[PDB]
C-alpha cells in the first residue's frame, strides 16, 4: 500500500427534512454514516504524516466553499470586475459533523500517537474508512467547536522557526464561550476569568517548551498581545452564528495585565469580506430576537513575531491570527491521510 | 511575468514620514506574501516586515514593528509601507518583493520591486560649486596629462558629468560621491589626456544637478 | 538567530572559470537556502532555491549544492554577465555577499595630485586631491603628509567600479582644510602604497611655488 490522493466522498448524519443548510447540503452531496465504523489497529509498524501538505485539507476546503455558495447567498457581490445580486434570506446555519472516506480502492491511516505534533513517525496505527465527525467550523483566532487533545496542550506548526508559519494550537481543556445578541448590531461574548486564564497559563509554558525542546530561539516569559494590523476579519475573533456574521474584540482576552468572566465586545456586520474568494458580500440586516451561541473554544490561531537581530530577550510575544480557513481543517485533518491499496 | 513597481526616491528630513508604494501586476495578488527589505549603503539587506495580503495580516522585525505600518489595497493589487519617526540610520534602499510559493511562506523572493531610495537628512537642498583640477606639470607624468573637476558641497544625488558635451568620452573617470561631514555630497571626475593636446584642446567638464535645477560648464586650464 | 557567513568576501575570477563560493549558518538549516545575484542599480534576482532547484530563466552553468551548515553556488562556465554580487538567503537572514571580479596582471597606479585652486581658496577652504589611476589589485593605500605631519582623519577616498575595458580600478582621495591652515604650510604630499609598487610613490608639491 503506498501514499497516493484519490477523490474523497462525503458522509454524514444529515436529516431529509432538516430545513438547515449544512443538512441540506450533506443530504445531496454525502450518503448516511457507517453504522459500524471499523478502525483495524496495525501493530509493529510504524509510518509518517504531514498534516500541512495533505490534500485532504484541500478537499474539504472546496467543499465549504460550495456549501457557503449556495447557503449563505449575499444581497450582492463584488468579485474582480463584476457585480453579483442574488437573493439573500435568512438562513438557519448551524454545522453538523462530516466524515470523509475513501473511495473504492483506497483507505486512511489513522495514527492514534498521543502528543503528536503533526509530522514524523507514529508507533499507533490504524486503517478506517472515515474520519471522525468534523464539524467545518469557519472561525479566526480562536477554534471553536473542535476536537480535544487527550494529554498536554499540543502546538503544531510546519516550521517553528519561520515566523510566517501559523501555529495551530489545541487545547486540552474546553474554554465554554457564550456569545448573545439581545443597537442590533451590537453583541456581545463572556468567557469565565477562572478558566481562561488557567488555560492561557498552560499554553505559555508549553510553548515554552516546545521551543525551548525543537527550536535554537530561547526566551525566559511567554506574552501574548492583540493582532498588529489586518482587516476586521482577523484582528477580532470572527464567526458564524444563526447566519449572522459576529466580530469580537478579543483585546481582553489578549491582554497581559490580569472576578467572574470576561466580557467582549462584538459587533454584527452586514458587509463582510469572503474568505472563499477575493471580494466583498454585502448581507441582509440582521433578524431580531435574543440570538445565542454556545461555542467551545478547542484551538487557537497564533503567529509569533519576528525576532529581533543578534537579541532575544526573556519574552516573546504572540498574537491570534486567521484568515486562511484550511488551517481549520488540517486542526483536524492532521492524524489521517489517504493510502492506495 | 509577475512584476512589482515601486515609487520614486524620497527625500526627507528626521523625524518625518515616508510613504513607499508597490503595485503588482501578471499574478494572484492575495497568494503570494510581499516582504519589504532594505539595504542600507555598505551594509547587507535586513528585514524589516511581511504582509499577507489576503486579510492584510504582518509581521516585524524586531524594532520596526514601533513606527513601520504595512498595509495594502486588495482591489488595485498594491501595497504601501509607512515609516514614521524617521532617523539618518533609516537612509537605505528599500525592495517590495514576492514569494514564489502559491499559498505558502517558503521566503524563496522571485519576483522584486526596482526599489526605492529613501534618504533621511537634515540637509537642505543645494547646488554645487565646480572647482577645477589643472593639470600643471605633476599630472603631465611624461607624456599623458590628467585634469579633472571637483563637484564640491550639493544635495542631494546624484550630479550628472560630461566632458566637451559628451565628445570626450576616453580615459573619463567619474568616481562615486562621498558624503562629507557637512551632510553635502562630493564627487570628482578626471580625465587623462596627451601633454602635447593641452595648449590645442579646450576640456570642459559638464556638471548638471537636477535636484537644484543647476548646470554649469567649467574649463579646465593649466594655471598660470 | 541564525548568522549567515559567506566565503571569500570578495573573489578573483576569470572568464570561463569554474567558481565556488561558500556559505555557512549557526544552526542546522537542511534546505530551504536560497541564492540570489544583485547587479549594481537593478533589484536582486533569484537563482537558486531550495539549496539546489534553479530558478526558471537562470542560466544552465548556475548550479547550487550542501547540506545542513554549509552549502555552496557553482558557476561551470563563467560569462560577462555573471560578475556581481551573491548573496545566500534563509528565512529573513541574508548573507553579507561574496563579490566578484576579473582578475588581470598587476598593474602599479599612476600617482597625481592636485593643489586647491584659487576659486576654492577665496571661498574659504581647500581640497587637495590625490589620484590613483589604472591600478590593480583594487587594495591600496594613501597616506596624506603635510610639513612631514602625518594626517588622519581629515581625508575621504573615493575608488571607481572595476573598469570594463582594461579591468583596472582608479581611487581619488580628497584632504580638506581650512584656508587659514593651507596658508600656514608648505609641502603637501601624498605617499601612496600598492603591491605593484617595490617602494611607496610620494607626489608632493610646494604652496604658490608650483
Ligand atoms: C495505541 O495502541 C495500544 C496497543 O497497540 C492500545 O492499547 C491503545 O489504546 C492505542 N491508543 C489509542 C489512542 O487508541
Ligand atoms: C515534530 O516531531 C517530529 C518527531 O519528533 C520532529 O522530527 C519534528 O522536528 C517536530 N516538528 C517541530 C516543528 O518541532
Ligand atoms: C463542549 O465541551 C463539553 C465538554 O466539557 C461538551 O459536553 C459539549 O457538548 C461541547 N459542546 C460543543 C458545542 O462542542
Ligand atoms: C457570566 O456569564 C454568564 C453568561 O451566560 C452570565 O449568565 C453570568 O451572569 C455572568 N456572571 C456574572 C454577570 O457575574
Ligand atoms: C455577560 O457578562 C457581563 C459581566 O459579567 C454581564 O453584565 C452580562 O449580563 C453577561 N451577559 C448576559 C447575556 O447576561
Ligand atoms: C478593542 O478594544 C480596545 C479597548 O478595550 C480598543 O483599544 C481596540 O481598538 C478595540 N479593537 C477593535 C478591533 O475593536
Ligand atoms: C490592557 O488593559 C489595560 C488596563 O486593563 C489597558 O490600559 C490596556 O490598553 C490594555 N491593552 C490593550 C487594550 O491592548
Ligand atoms: C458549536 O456547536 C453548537 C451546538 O452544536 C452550536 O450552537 C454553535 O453555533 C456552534 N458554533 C459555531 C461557531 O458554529
Ligand atoms: C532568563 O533569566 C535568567 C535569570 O532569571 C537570566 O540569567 C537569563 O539571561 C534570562 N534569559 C534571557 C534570554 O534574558
Ligand atoms: C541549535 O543550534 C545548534 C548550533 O548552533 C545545532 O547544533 C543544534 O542542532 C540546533 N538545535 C535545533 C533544535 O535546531
Ligand atoms: C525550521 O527551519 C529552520 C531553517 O531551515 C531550521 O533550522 C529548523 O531546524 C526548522 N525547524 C524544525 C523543527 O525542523
Ligand atoms: C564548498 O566548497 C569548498 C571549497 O571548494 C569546500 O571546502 C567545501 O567542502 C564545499 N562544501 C561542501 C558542503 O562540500
Amino acid at each position: 500500500w503506498e501514499d497516493a490522493d484519490t477523490t474523497l466522498f462525503c458522509a454524514s448524519d444529515a436529516k431529509a427534512y432538516s430545513t438547515e443548510k449544512h443538512n441540506v447540503w450533506a443530504t445531496h452531496a454525502c450518503v448516511p454514516t457507517d453504522p459500524d465504523p471499523q478502525e483495524i489497529p496495525l501493530e509493529n509498524v510504524t509510518e509518517n504524516f504531514n498534516m500541512w501538505k495533505n490534500n485532504m485539507v484541500e478537499q474539504m476546503h472546496e467543499d465549504i466553499i460550495s456549501l457557503w455558495d449556495e447557503s449563505l447567498k449575499p444581497c450582492v457581490m463584488l468579485t474582480g470586475g463584476s457585480t453579483i445580486k442574488q437573493a439573500c434570506p435568512k438562513v438557519t446555519f448551524e454545522p453538523i459533523p462530516i466524515h470523509y472516506c475513501a473511495p473504492a480502492g483506497f483507505a486512511i491511516l489513522k495514527c492514534r500517537d498521543e502528543d503528536f505534533n503533526g509530522t514524523g513517525p507514529c508507533k499507533n496505527v490504524s486503517t478506517v474508512q472515515c474520519t471522525h465527525g468534523i464539524k467545518p467550523v469557519v472561525s479566526t483566532q480562536l477554534l471553536l467547536n473542535g476536537s480535544l487533545a487527550k494529554g498536554d496542550i499540543v502546538i503544531r506548526s510546519e516550521n517553528l522557526t519561520n515566523n510566517a508559519k501559523v501555529i495551530i494550537v489545541q487545547l486540552n481543556e474546553p474554554v465554554q464561550i457564550v456569545c448573545i445578541r439581545p443597537d442590533i448590531r451590537q453583541a456581545h461574548c463572556n468567557v469565565t476569568r477562572g478558566k481562561w486564564v488557567n488555560i492561557t497559563k498552560n499554553v505559555k509554558e508549553q510553548l515554552w517548551k516546545i521551543f525551548n525542546k525543537t527550536t535554537n530561539i530561547t526566551f525566559n516569559n511567554t506574552i501574548f498581545n492583540s493582532p498588529a494590523g489586518g482587516d476586521l476579519e482577523i484582528t477580532t475573533h470572527s464567526f458564524n452564528c444563526g447566519g449572522e456574521f459576529f466580530y469580537c474584540n478579543t483585546s481582553d482576552l489578549f491582554n497581559e495585565t490580569n472576578n467572574e468572566n470576561i466580557t467582549l465586545q462584538c459587533r454584527i456586520k452586514q458587509i463582510v469580506r469572503m474568505w472563499q474568494r477575493v471580494g466583498q458580500a454585502m448581507y441582509a440586516p440582521p433578524i431580531a430576537g435574543n440570538i445565542t451561541c454556545i461555542s467551545n473554544i478547542t484551538g487557537l490561531l497564533l503567529t509569533r513575531d519576528g525576532v529581533n537581530d543578534t537579541h532575544d530577550k526573556e519574552n516573546e510575544t504572540f498574537r491570534p491570527t486567521g484568515g486562511d480557513m484550511r488551517d481549520n481543517w488540517r486542526s483536524e485533518l492532521y492524524k489521517y491521510k489517504v493510502i492506495k491499496l | 511575468r509577475a512584476h512589482l513597481v515601486q515609487s520614486g526616491t524620497a527625500m526627507k528630513k528626521p523625524g518625518a514620514s515616508v510613504r513607499v508604494s508597490c503595485q503588482t501586476s501578471g499574478y494572484t495578488f492575495t497568494a503570494h506574501i510581499l516582504f519589504w527589505f532594505r539595504q542600507a549603503p555598505g551594509r547587507g539587506l535586513e528585514w524589516v516586515g511581511w504582509i499577507k495580503p489576503q486579510y492584510g495580516a504582518v509581521n516585524f522585525g524586531g524594532g520596526f514593528r514601533d513606527r513601520v505600518t504595512l498595509t495594502r489595497d486588495v482591489y488595485r493589487e498594491i501595497a504601501y509601507m509607512d515609516i514614521r519617526g524617521l532617523k539618518p540610520d533609516d537612509t537605505a534602499v528599500y525592495y517590495c518583493a514576492r514569494d514564489r510559493s502559491y499559498g505558502d511562506s517558503s521566503w524563496a523572493l522571485d519576483a522584486w520591486g526596482q526599489g526605492t531610495t529613501v534618504v533621511v537628512s537634515a540637509a537642505s537642498t543645494k547646488g554645487p560649486s565646480v572647482f577645477p583640477l589643472a593639470p600643471s606639470s605633476k599630472s603631465t607624468s611624461g607624456g599623458t596629462a590628467a585634469l579633472g573637476c571637483l563637484v564640491k558641497d550639493y544635495f542631494p544625488e546624484p550630479v550628472t558629468v560630461s566632458w566637451n558635451s559628451g565628445a570626450l568620452t576616453s580615459g573619463v573617470h567619474t568616481f562615486p560621491a562621498v558624503l562629507q561631514s557637512s551632510g553635502l555630497y562630493s564627487l570628482s571626475s578626471v580625465v587623462t589626456v596627451p601633454s602635447s593636446s593641452l595648449g590645442t584642446q579646450t576640456y570642459i567638464c559638464n556638471v548638471n544637478h537636477k535636484p537644484s535645477n543647476t548646470k554649469v560648464d567649467k574649463k579646465v586650464e593649466p594655471k598660470s | 538567530y541564525i548568522h549567515v557567513t559567506q566565503s571569500p568576501s570578495s573573489l578573483s575570477v576569470s572568464i570561463g572559470d569554474r567558481v565556488t563560493i561558500n556559505c555557512q549558518t549557526s544552526q542546522g538549516v537542511g534546505s530551504d537556502l536560497h541564492w540570489y545575484q544583485h547587479k549594481p542599480g537593478r533589484a536582486p534576482k533569484l537563482l537558486i532555491h531550495h539549496t539546489s532547484s534553479v530558478e526558471d530563466g537562470v542560466p544552465s552553468r548556475f548550479s547550487g549544492s550542501g547540506f545542513h551548515t554549509s552549502f555552496n553556488l557553482t558557476i561551470s562556465d563563467l560569462q560577462a554577465d555573471d560578475i556581481a554580487t551573491y548573496y545566500c538567503q534563509v528565512l529573513q537572514f541574508f548573507g553579507r555577499g561574496s563579490r566578484l571580479h576579473i582578475k588581470r596582471t598587476v598593474a602599479a597606479p599612476s600617482v597625481f595630485i592636485f593643489p586647491p585652486s584659487d576659486e576654492q581658496l577665496k571661498s574659504g577652504t581647500a581640497s587637495v586631491v590625490c589620484l590613483l589611476n589604472n591600478f590593480y589589485p583594487r587594495e591600496a593605500k594613501v597616506q596624506w603628509k603635510v610639513d612631514n605631519a602625518l594626517q588622519s582623519g581629515n581625508s575621504q577616498e573615493s575608488v571607481t567600479e572595476q573598469d570594463s575595458k582594461d579591468s583596472t580600478y582608479s581611487l581619488s582621495s580628497t584632504l580638506t582644510l581650512s584656508k587659514a591652515d593651507y596658508e600656514k604650510h608648505k609641502v603637501y604630499a601624498c605617499e601612496v602604497t600598492h603591491q605593484g609598487l617595490s617602494s611607496p610613490v610620494t607626489k608632493s608639491f610646494n604652496r604658490g611655488e608650483c
